[PDB]
Parts: structure tokens; sequence; C-alpha cells
């Protein structure tokens, strides 16, 4: 019920940078998981690294990221860059600080 | 392997349909801060598959694995 019955499982997730407060960024207008593609709607934010590019970044130090805008599932640069960093999943989880 | 030194994510939409609860080995929160809500399934073969948190399979899901 809604929407794909059997099809691939789809929901390919975008890798993002962020910028230092932790606002996400695509690195690719498009995504590829299994049989599925998708592309990020016209006009998204990007950065024109691409997944390799971002899988190539060292975690959590500062780079010159080249900001585009996504048309047909490609990021068009623009003449601006944005300071930004890769995360991993570990960077953002568990609590092991605490106040009292 | 570990996927939790892969990059974070968002995502755009979500899988079509409810995964084999046996076949999920961990969960991701995508950021709040991404244009949309999403958790990401961690599969026992290693694929990130975006779902729709406000759905009760997935939150079900969630609390299971603890
Ligand atoms: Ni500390
Ligand atoms: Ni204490």
């Amino acid at each position: 019920e809604d929407d794909e019955d059997y099809g691939d499982l789809g929901g390919c997730p975008f890798l993002v940078a962020e910028n230092k407060t932790g606002y996400p960024t695509i690195v690719a207008c498009k995504q590829d998981c299994n049989g599925t593609t998708e592309t990020a709607p016209n006009g998204t934010r990007c950065f024109s690294i691409g997944d390799e590019g971002l899988r190539r970044m060292t975690a959590n130090l500062p780079y010159d990221c080249p900001l585009g805008q996504c048309s047909n599932g490609d990021c068009i640069p623009k003449e601006t860059y944005e300071v930004c960093y890769r995360r991993n999943w570990r960077d953002k989880k568990n609590h092991h600080h605490h106040h009292h | 392997s570990l996927a939790a030194d892969t990059p974070t994510t968002c995502c755009f939409s979500y899988t079509s349909r409810q995964i084999p609860q046996n076949f999920i080995a961990d969960y991701f929160e995508t950021s709040s801060q991404c244009s949309k809500p999403g958790v990401i399934f961690l599969t026992k073969r290693s694929r990130q598959v975006c779902a729709d948190p406000s759905e009760e399979w997935v939150q079900k899901y969630v609390s299971d694995l603890e």
C-alpha cells in the first residue's frame, strides 16, 4: 500500500557535506542504489564534488566546496564556494557528556 | 564495516515497502537540518535505505533495535 508494491527497495540516500553549524548540502544531484536512480529536485543546492570527492575528504576538517544548483540530475557550478565538512554517523551519535 | 564511519546523508524519498525486520542491522537518523526527516536503515548486506519516520513500522523497528 503506497507507492511501489514489490519493485526495488529504492530510498537512495544522498551523501551530504555540512557547514560548520551542521547544515547539510548534497554532493551529487543524482544517486544510484540497486536498479534505482533518483535525482534531487531542480534548483536544490549542491556541491560539485561527487560522492567520491566526499569519500576522499578527511572527516571534520574544513574544505572549500564549489556550490551549484541541480538541474536534471547534474550540479551546475555557480561562482561561489562554501566551507564544508565531511561528517560520518559516528560524529552524530550517543551521549558522553552530561551536566548536573 | 564500520557503517558508523560512512558519511551522513539526507533523504528526498523513502522506500516504498516494509523491509523484513530480520534484515535490518542498525539505523541512523538523518540531520534535522535536512530538507525532509529521514531514518536510514542499514541492512545486513550493508545497504543504507531511506525510510519515513512517521510510519509505524519504522518506529517499531527503531525501538526494537533496543
Ligand atoms: Ni568530551
Ligand atoms: Ni556525572
